[PDB]
């Protein structure tokens, strides 16, 4: 029972399902697969940030399928003297072959077989070649699947990614909010958590935490509770049964967290929805046609012989919900959403690291269906002045990757730019972000929806009329409405703290309760609106509306009558 | 029709002309149209004129902004 | 019968034929060769992306020719201890000598003899030197052909490419549509396939697959079908034979497949024909004269003592079919077509990788006769402002063009929307001297373009594409393709909406036909409401002025001859 199983592993349901489909048939029905005569998977390379329980996934698969599991640790193999490591590898593969079907897990593969450049000693190259020889010799070995864990696909010798070798690849990646919740539930099974804790809240608050990080967080909360109990006070269990961790402990652990994957590229289905940004019905329809249709009805496109549009380009005033729209469409199709902010493109430009663009697209290719979002495609263009041409290394690499990505994969590039003019024209050609969608300032309905979405997490007095606030906030971008909501919240918090200080001081001076401000009231929003600013002047919307009017005026040639 | 001068400098040629602006329904001036008309009138069939159009658009936008 | 043969090799019919020509007489008739004083091939070097079946090619050649096949594995040799690797190489060559005529296939040669810089340890250099010595001693060995497999020619030690060592080189490359279809037929032979599947369709879809990828795709489709049937149930044969793979399984595998050669340059005969781009009969004749004649009638050029033109430069509005014309002329002569887009030139420029230009030409040289096409020769000129007119990448292109032997039938075809900013040094004689104007398509050309675009899309007979072309005067090929795609989009949206309405009706009435089986005429009517002329009259004006300026200098027409 203590052995690992699919229940013990969480946060990678999709990848775990992929591994299941890859390895169940060759392992559950070895002789049947041999009789079929079809090539089974031979090398499965799980990669992702460390601490995501890759070895846990391998052990769970082996245990659930009953296949003999052999663990090879990269550091363990390398620690042995020259020649001894080769003997260890040969013995490991031989033992795995003996107890076929079996799984050989080479944990920390990059420790054994890094990039050829990184390897310096002769024995390092020799052991890498020994591993390659064994992988090629798997052909004569029956029902032996080799699984390897490495931080990134480019962290190991490319010779290991050939065919007959670690060809199958799986990106475990950091878990999402739902995955984090699953991990927390898995690691909080034995802990008798108090009723106060809602693991969903922490799962939302634990952004950037790998599975190991969440396990450490749960351990830290347990140790906080145990510290409190010991301070209150071979060991009886009734106290442990009665020992309950509370949201105080979990928040304290959250404070002392140090997530290990804060800088990892987040790939997940966004929680945003169309209701979060009302209106934009035409843009919603266009986004649906571009994303949902090719991913939900490939048959229609095949029947009518069209290639789905590779991407679209949003243009409009800043902070009008371009990111909101991209996330909403990604959520509509339940497609992974990858956002590349303007700082990322600028970092690639300054460091001359445009090659990283390829990685980005690879990531998206690994998460298909996906919605690749470029937050500010014009960031590089702006950084260059706003006396060369429009071409630049980073956008050129983006073009190269966009051209060279198969349309069978449902990766859709949504570009966002506040300056449609300065964007490199080469990106707007057919086969690229051909379509240009104008995201204007929110209208009254969109303003109401934005205000409602912003105030979703705030206790707001029912007296406030968000309809009125949206009504006379004409010309306010989504960012401006968010700022108004945040400032009203700030005023409410300041009033709450001031009232609490007054209450405690009164108790001090009058030793001798109720919440003075349990909700954000109308006066708070009025004071906030006394600080409201229109981040977009009439002239900027003039520019955007006029560009749209130009693109529409030339879109004439109507009046067509076929007969 | 607010008239303000703009100078087209291209191909070593300087041509200063007044742009009429219809700031005030649906007949309002459009920089992306007036600039194209200007370059066509003064530099018809001239390669690399799009950047000149962008320059004219920027200048007209700056002039119109109050 | 499982022994490999030419029947089991697909996607490299040209390269397989070349290898057969190289290695047939030396192996089939070894004693004859030893009798004659003619130098046989010694070292063949198959290079191409991994998983292309190079080892399969060598094994098939050896088996069909009957020669003794000895396989050396690079990783296997390098796995052994110092001295053991050299002993293994010596023993392999000795075995090949003993059982001659023989083929020694060194798989993953770069593993044994990578670039000399990568060889760090002394033992690695010693092994490479030992391999070189074995090659040099490969003279009195009873016609022992040694073939090696590598990724790229530069991935191995240059000393191995000297004469006597590996000298003949074959570029297996990537299978083409026909090649992919051949590979699919080879790998699906045993699998029982339902009539739903049409392998040519997937072969068209499976772009970027190398053949190992195609085998993986076929295995994935078979496993998908087996999984679908698994819940129902050493294994009984009748059920296996009954089991069939449907086109749905192949499409699912396509979706799940990860091609391993999406970066490799595509060398193949394009399927575009002159029909796909009607009209331009004058440009058609010009392209024929430049490309087809020197390859079809070398005798005439020799007799009249003319050097074939090295290349031509297309200039005109964007999206007017310059790429279409280049592909059409390549197809007519059945010559491989290499496309070098503007992003590639800009990548070489930004990264200072202009050396890669040489590689491009080398590749073009390998696939001769070839039509090397540069989609945007002005990309670098535009990126610099549109300083002098010379840049590193275009300079390297000029160097390679000068160094290109005119006997190899490699024809450069530049293309640009900004002929003015093209470096004049490339328009000199012996370079892309001739300039061809590719104007906007005319009515016949527009009709041809529309018909070509609406070839894979079922469209109603009520549509009069002739009238549509007549009304789209001034539209470029890109604009016509946009109109066709918009019409298909409207048709798809109507189909989706009708399907949703029907499903909702069933939901509210649980108690058929295609609502829109064809792209109806109203769909084109609507699409024409989202149709623009991407090339304004000013762009046409500037191109016409450029052409007129070029032609005006071309006076002296009224020449006499007393």
């Amino acid at each position: 029972l203590n052995e690992v199983g699919y229940d013990d592993i969480g946060g990678c349901r999709k990848q775990l399902a992929q591994i299941k489909e890859m390895v169940e048939l060759p392992l559950r029905h070895p002789a049947l697969f041999k009789a079929i005569g079809v090539k089974p998977p031979r090398g499965i390379l799980l990669y992702g940030p460390p601490g995501t329980g890759k070895t846990l996934i391998a052990r769970a698969v082996a245990n659930e399928t009953g296949a003999f599991f052999f663990l090879i640790n990269g550091p363990e193999i390398m620690s042995k003297l020259a020649g001894e490591s080769e003997s260890n590898l040969r013995k490991a593969f031989e033992e795995a072959e003996k107890n076929a079907p079996a799984i050989i897990f080479i944990d920390e593969l990059d420790a054994i077989a890094p990039k050829r450049e990184k390897t310096h000693g002769e024995v390092e190259r020799r052991i890498v070649s020994q591993l390659l020889t064994l992988m090629d010799g798997l052909k004569q070995r029956a029902h032996v699947i080799v699984m390897a864990a490495t931080n990134r696909p480019n962290s190991i010798d490319p010779a290991l990614r050939r065919f007959g070798r670690f060809d199958r690849e799986v990106d475990i990646g950091i878990p999402d909010a739902t995955g984090r919740l699953e991990i927390l539930q898995i690691h909080t099974k034995n802990m008798k958590l108090a009723d106060d804790v809602d693991l969903e809240q922490v799962a939302n608050e634990t952004h950037g935490h790998v599975g190991a990080d969440l396990a450490a967080l749960c351990s830290e909360a347990a140790l906080q509770a145990i510290r409190k109990k010991m301070d209150l006070i071979t060991i009886d269990a009734e106290v442990m049964n009665s020992l309950a961790v509370t949201m105080d402990d979990f928040r304290w652990a959250l404070s002392q967290s140090n997530p290990s994957a804060l800088r990892e590229t987040v790939v997940e289905v966004p929680q945003v929805t169309w209701e979060d940004i009302g209106g934009l019905e035409d843009v919603k329809r266009e986004l649906q046609e571009l994303v949902q249709y090719p991913v939900e009805h490939p048959d229609k496109f095949l029947k009518f012989g069209m290639t789905p549009s590779k991407g679209v380009l949003f243009y409009g005033p800043p902070g009008c919900g371009k990111t909101l729209l991209a996330k909403a469409i990604a959520n509509e199709c339940q497609a992974n959403f990858i956002s590349i902010k303007g700082p990322e493109l600028l970092t690639m430009w300054f460091g001359e690291s445009e090659a990283n663009v390829r990685e980005i697209f690879d990531k998206a290719r690994q998460a298909a269906p996906c919605v690749l979002f470029f937050d500010e495609l014009d960031s590089i263009a702006k950084a260059r002045g706003g006396g060369g041409g429009a071409a630049d290394r980073v956008i050129n690499q983006i073009l190269t990757e966009m051209d060279g990505m198969s349309t069978k994969k449902n990766v859709f590039i949504i570009g966002a730019t506040n300056r449609p003019d300065i964007i490199d024209p080469a990106i707007l050609r057919p086969g690229r972000l051909d379509q240009l969608i104008y995201i204007p300032l929110p209208d009254e309905k969109s303003r109401v929806a934005i205000l409602k979405a912003n105030l979703r997490k705030s206790p707001v007095a029912k007296d406030v009329d968000l309809e009125f606030l949206a009504k006379m906030t004409n010309g306010f971008s989504g960012a401006d409405l968010t700022e108004i909501c945040q400032r009203a919240c700030k005023l409410a918090i300041r009033e709450s703290i001031e009232s609490e200080i007054r209450r405690e001081r009164e108790r001090q001076t009058n030793p001798s309760e109720d919440d003075p401000v349990p909700e954000i009231r109308r006066d708070h929003f009025e004071e906030a609106m006394r600080f409201a600013r229109r981040s977009v002047s009439d002239n900027d919307i003039r520019k955007y509306e006029m560009f749209a009017q130009t693109l529409q005026q030339s879109r004439g040639f109507g009046s067509f009558r076929f007969p | 029709p607010e008239a303000f001068p703009i100078t087209l400098e291209w191909g070593g040629r300087v041509v200063r002309e007044t742009v009429y602006w219809f700031q005030y329904s649906s007949l309002n001036s459009n920089v992306y149209d007036v600039a194209m008309k200007l370059v066509t009138k003064h530099f018809p069939g001239e390669f690399g004129s799009e950047i000149l159009v962008q320059k004219v658009v920027h200048t007209i936008l700056h002039q119109t902004a109050k």
